[PDB]
């Protein structure tokens, strides 16, 4: 709940001015999980905090 | 192949001294579960112990 917050309250911050920055830095956190030696690929990390935030990509 | 002779260098010398084999060592003791389909255990059981 709380990393969803945080990402909420940065998406309202920055729908006006830039969300584009929001959704390139979301998207360089799904590469950067998604790759080799990462969190998604080797199982470890949390999977509820993974999953809220690919809702919310 | 450590029990196995090669017609010299003995095949335990040939395994030891390949630099893939640390490597091997490496993806077998951190293997765990990367695909995560099922909840298992992280250790590999005592027969490959």
């Amino acid at each position: 709940q709380a990393m969803q917050e945080f990402l909420t309250r940065l998406q309202v911050h920055l729908s006006s001015t830039c969300p584009q920055i929001f959704s390139e830095l979301l998207l360089k956190l799904i590469h950067i999980l998604s790759t080799e030696r990462g969190a998604f690929q080797t199982g470890q990390g949390p999977l509820d905090a993974q999953v809220k935030l690919l809702e919310f990509t | 192949m450590t029990n196995m002779q090669l017609n010299q260098e003995t095949t335990a010398h040939l395994l030891v001294s390949d630099p893939n084999l640390i490597h091997v060592l490496v993806k077998f003791l951190s293997g765990t579960s990367p695909h995560g389909t099922n909840q298992h255990s992280p250790q590999v059981g005592p027969t490959a112990t």
